[PDB]
């Protein structure tokens, strides 16, 4: 385990890698909003399908 | 034969003289590489 950990290690500050979580969140939020608005359009269409009958 | 080994020693010297340059080259590469590793990790984070 330690062998692979040292093999795949990069010379750089650790506090910068964890920071990437912010970027990843900012890039996931977009897709999450797109899923919100798609499940919303879906819901709306559904309620219309239950309005017409 | 004392005048003969001089070429041999100076030869070893001449040979090593470039091995040092190789060391410098590889070092410079390592710098140039790890500088990239930083970026890779800097994107990965």
């Amino acid at each position: 385990d330690v062998d692979t950990y040292l093999s795949n290690l990069q010379t750089k500050t650790t506090l910068s890698m964890i920071a990437d979580g912010l970027e990843r969140s900012a890039r996931d939020f977009d897709a999450f909003l797109e899923e919100n608005v798609t499940l919303e359009w879906e819901a709306q269409r559904k309620r219309i399908y239950q309005h017409f009958g | 034969s004392n005048a003969d080994l001089i070429s041999y020693f100076s030869k070893t010297a001449d040979e090593m003289e470039e091995m040092m340059k190789k060391f410098e080259k590889t070092i410079t590469e390592i710098e140039a590489h790890l500088t990239g590793v930083e970026a890779h990790a800097m994107a990965m984070q």
